């Protein structure tokens, strides 16, 4: 707040791009339109937060890329939530958490030992435990929560990963699970005169395999 | 989730300091894991963002005092892990935000380089950053904070800066730097003027990489520093005593954009330099916004720090004349309107003043001499202390002064200061005794007191801090030693404890500390810290001086600063556009000098905008001075139209960067407001590229033919063609279809730079000068190379 965020967005866009060059196509050519945009700049209104974190979460997305690349991705995208660059005074704020929750769950890459993959996951489940726990998270939508609790609990119960790693995704399992009925708490009731019965199937979700990953 | 919380919040200072230092240890040991690092490291930057966040609401303390630094800054160590296998007892505040930046700096220190491993200094050096960028101008209030900003982490950025090569560490040193310079950078001008020039020397003269690394990170400060390169102009180059930073950056700027620059260096710093360049033009462009030119003229004064700035060179001659020989000096310094008259409060004032460019050691050697104990009389006359336990008054005398190696003047100098000591304070008769931990009501020795103490004071410290003496001294040993004072009575025991643990732990900083080599980073930090960071008297400032001042002295400085570095960035930007190859570079660089040639007609730069002009003209290849193809009019069996083609028709029709500047060439024309401001080379080059235009292509003698329909005259003769052919396709096979339709797309160019309005109506082209030249250029001989055209 009051530290012009503008300069973090490009410090993150330039730090982005020179570990692209020194590793090396659009995705850097995103990050250099965005570095001009935001160059010719002085703050944040008036441009909306999605075109921002566009750029990160498409190289959040793409499955053919450098664990690395990714692992710096999230770093940027964690820095950027931690010092409320997108806040509820931004544009598509709504859109913008919701593109980036939707972009994390769907994570992947590829590269090297287990090890490296086991740090991209966790600054992952980091990262949503991070967001969900937020009033932004408390502002997200029924699929896109759905998703992460789906993401999260089959990476926990996934039995091909670590150790720390599972313990990770269990807590913040157990914080999710704490944050959804504590809002349940507060909303009003659903009719109270009216027999309900239930006629709703009581057995379609089954959960799925761990996608996020190699 | 115990931090992050209010219960969290209502913990104790010594608690929260345990619990960074565990999360630390655990987050910066190896052979632990990287899981669990990674989440430590997560951790630690929360916790760190939580501590600053809550510093943001403490309110300050002692806005209005004035501060001695005292507090070391070796009290705090990363303890090593072993988990597995105000004061404390207070809600947070201050201390353990103090403790936190002190094991920070404990990470990244310039002595615990074989200590430390280097991820643990960028995890470091990233933590510090996060701090800055959470908290800053309210940062900057406090000021034991503010302190271990400016000597000791700035001291640490230099030396990686300096003495590194892994360059990941680099990259965060970087980083952290332009963080602060564009949060806190009108606090700490010294150290980045210091660090600038140490960049612009690196980059000057170690792999390619680190100078690519460096280029690109001050890249990223220029742009996003409101008006870069002006508020460097007036706070360093007009404020004397220290080194042109903005002039010297743009001229290291212009030498780096070559391509003859690009060898031996990475081939990204060119586009990058270029950049700068591009970003200095737009801002002086940008600030005339709506200026009214008129009104700059109608301008008389000129601003006097700009007055000053003129007279920088003879203020170096004579800074080298008085460090050479004062008795020289000074009668130089008085010649000229830098000391104001010979009385000895003018020269205390100057010899107080600007204890940057003037030699300490030669300051004491001169001020112990008689007239200059009187001079020094009037010198400490002008100090403040209003009270400060004696040894911080000694840290204030000492910060601007070497003490000669004599006896003699070293009593001169203390006397002095325990006459002024006793002046500067007025006693008063409490003199409470023991349980009394107050200075100001307290405390109150006499001139021969103060002066006892003082020596015991150099002596302690002269016997504390140096390794080469056997032992050390006790508190019971300089105690008895002072038996025997104030009021022929002891200090109290408070007042001795304070003193003896404040030069205890932290040396006594004087300038001038060795002369050799082996220590010169050291020697050029004590010179920087002996001037700031030991007093740190808050002004509570609006913002630095770009904000206070009119637009009309902001243009002034633009000015000035143009005037200086104009002719090398036109050169460079000139060079480049020739050199260049790609169409969206080339036109960038045509804009970027269209800018240059309007900021050069506002501030009536007649040389620099003829300059200009005239290498826009000899880069249109139109009017070059010093095989024949005849030209051929193409008319068509239908549509009837015009294509002459001919040696400058294809020559136009077969060069983009030709079409792009003869178009901004007109579109700069048309902007123009004054005829004086064209060259006689100008005046000729536009007469003669009308002229070549009119001799073939689209140039239709159809000027001005409400004087034509006036006097009821026919259309004026068309110009013969050499070689005229009437097609039927809608034989001797000269023309070509490209090179038709290269004809079509150069008159299509010529067509639509509007030539006329460009070059007559204007309202003020029409001058003597024009008319003139074109008589002059006339011609009167009937050769057959002419005859086609000459009636």
């Amino acid at each position: 707040v009051t530290v012009d965020p503008v300069t973090i967005i490009i410090k993150e866009c330039i730090n982005l791009s020179t570990a692209m060059r020194k590793y090396s196509d659009p995705f850097l050519s995103g990050f250099i339109q965005l570095r001009l945009m935001l160059n010719k700049l002085k703050n944040l209104d008036n441009i909306d937060s999605l075109t921002i974190l566009q750029p990160f979460l498409l190289i959040v997305s793409t499955s053919s890329i450098s664990g690395y690349i990714t692992s710096l991705a999230l770093d940027s995208l964690q820095k950027f939530f931690t010092l409320n660059i997108i806040n509820e005074s931004s544009q598509n704020y709504i859109g913008a958490h919701r593109a980036t929750v939707n972009a994390l769950t769907h994570c992947r890459f590829e590269g090297s030992q287990q090890l490296s993959d086991d740090s991209v996951l966790l600054k992952v489940v980091f990262l949503l435990r991070s967001i969900v726990d937020s009033p932004y998270g408390d502002l997200l939508s029924n699929s896109i929560i759905y998703d992460v609790l789906q993401t999260i609990l089959s990476l926990a119960c996934n039995n091909r990963r670590s150790e720390v790693l599972r313990n990770a995704a269990q807590s913040t399992m157990i914080a999710v699970t704490v944050k959804i009925f504590s809002k349940l708490k507060t909303i009003e009731p659903v009719n109270v005169n009216q027999i309900y019965i239930n006629d709703e199937s009581y057995t379609n979700d089954v959960l799925k395999a761990d996608t996020i990953g190699t | 989730s115990i931090v992050d919380s209010p219960y969290g919040d209502l913990l104790s200072n010594s608690i929260i300091y345990d619990v960074l230092q565990t999360i630390l240890s655990l987050a910066c040991n190896n052979r632990r894991s990287e899981v669990l690092r990674n989440a430590a490291q997560s951790t630690m930057i929360a916790v760190t963002v939580k501590i600053f966040s809550k510093l943001k609401t403490i309110e300050p303390v002692n806005v209005n005092q004035i501060y001695i630094n005292d507090e070391s800054y070796t009290n705090d160590v990363l303890k090593a892990d072993t988990i597995g296998t105000a004061y404390a007892d207070d809600n947070y505040g201050l201390p353990v935000v103090r403790q936190y930046l002190n094991l920070l700096l404990s990470l990244i220190a310039p002595e615990n380089e074989l200590k430390h491993s280097y991820s643990t200094r960028i995890f470091g050096l990233e933590l510090i950053q996060t701090a800055l960028e959470i908290s800053g101008d309210r940062l900057q209030l406090y000021p034991r904070l503010f302190t271990l900003i400016s000597d000791p982490i700035f001291k640490s950025i230099l030396f990686i800066i300096q003495n590194t090569t892994k360059l990941s560490l680099l990259q965060a040193t970087l980083q952290l730097f332009t963080t602060l310079v564009v949060i806190l950078g009108n606090n700490l001008q010294l150290q980045i003027e210091l660090t600038l020039t140490r960049i612009f020397s690196i980059l000057l003269d170690k792999p390619s990489i680190i100078k690519e690394l460096l280029i690109e990170q001050i890249s990223i400060l220029w742009t996003r520093s409101p008006s870069f390169f002006t508020s460097t102009f007036i706070n360093f180059d007009c404020n004397l005593d220290r080194a042109d930073v903005s002039i010297n950056f743009l001229k290291a700027l212009t030498k780096l954009a070559l391509p003859e620059s690009a060898l031996t260096t990475t081939e990204s710093v060119p586009p990058i330099c270029l950049e700068g360049l591009v970003s200095l033009v737009d801002d002086m462009f940008d600030h005339m916004k709506d200026i009214d030119r008129e009104e700059f003229g109608r301008q008389k004064n000129e601003m006097e720090i700009l007055k000053k700035r003129d007279r920088k060179t003879e203020f170096i001659e004579c800074t080298n004349a008085f460090n050479e020989k004062p008795k020289k000096g000074i009668p130089m310094l008085i010649e000229k309107g830098f000391i104001a008259s010979d009385s000895d409060k003018d020269i205390a004032e100057f010899l107080f003043n600007n204890n940057n460019r003037m030699n300490k050691k030669t300051i004491g050697l001169l001020l112990c001499h008689p007239d200059k104990v009187s001079l020094l009389n009037e010198y400490i006359r002008l100090f403040d202390f209003s009270g400060l336990r004696v040894d911080e008054a000694i840290r204030i005398l000492l910060t601007k002064f070497r003490l000669p190696g004599e006896s003699q003047q070293i009593e001169r100098i203390i006397e002095a200061f325990s006459s002024a000591y006793c002046e500067n304070q007025d006693y008063d008769p409490s003199k409470i005794s023991d349980n009394a931990e107050d200075d100001i009501s307290t405390v109150q020795p006499d001139a021969d007191s103060v002066f006892i103490l003082s020596y015991s004071i150099i002596m302690l410290n002269t016997d504390l801090h140096n390794p080469q003496v056997k032992e050390h001294m006790s508190f019971e040993d300089y105690s008895g030693n002072l038996k025997g004072c104030c009021n022929h009575k002891d200090f109290p025991f408070w007042y001795l404890d304070r003193i003896y643990c404040s030069i205890r732990d932290k040396e006594i900083v004087m300038p001038e500390e060795h002369h050799g080599n082996e220590k010169w980073f050291e020697d050029a930090w004590n010179n920087l810290i002996s001037s700031t960071t030991v007093i740190t008297e808050i002004k509570k400032d609006t913002q630095s001086v770009m904000d206070k001042l009119t637009p009309l002295e902001l243009l002034n400085f633009d000015r000035a600063i143009f005037k200086q570095v104009g002719p090398s960035i036109v050169s460079t930007l000139f060079n480049i556009y020739v050199v260049a190859s790609d169409d969206h570079i080339s036109t960038r660089m045509i804009t970027s000098l269209d800018k240059c040639s309007y900021i050069s007609a506002f501030f009536d730069f007649k040389d620099l905008f003829n300059d200009i002009l005239n290498s826009i003209a000899k880069g249109t290849t139109l009017i070059n001075s010093s095989g024949p193809m005849p030209l051929v009019q193409i008319k068509f069996e239908d549509t009837n139209t015009e294509i002459p083609v001919s040696t400058d028709a294809v020559r136009f029709g077969r060069s983009f960067k030709g079409q792009l500047n003869t178009v901004v060439f007109f579109r700069i024309i048309r902007r123009n407001k004054d005829p004086k401001i064209f060259s006689k080379e100008l005046w000729l080059n536009i007469v003669n590229i009308i002229l070549t235009l009119y001799e073939d292509l689209i140039l239709s003698p159809d000027i001005f033919p409400d004087l034509q329909k006036r006097l009821k005259l026919s259309n004026l003769p068309k110009p013969s063609p050499e070689i005229s052919i009437n097609k039927s396709k809608e034989g001797d096979e000269e023309p070509t279809e490209e090179e038709i339709k290269s004809s079509k797309k150069a008159m299509e160019c010529i067509k639509s730079s509007n030539i006329a309005a460009s070059v007559f109506g204007n309202e003020s082209n029409i001058t003597a000068d024009l008319i003139k030249t074109l008589l002059d250029s006339a011609k009167t001989e009937k050769n057959a190379d002419n005859s086609r055209y000459f009636e």
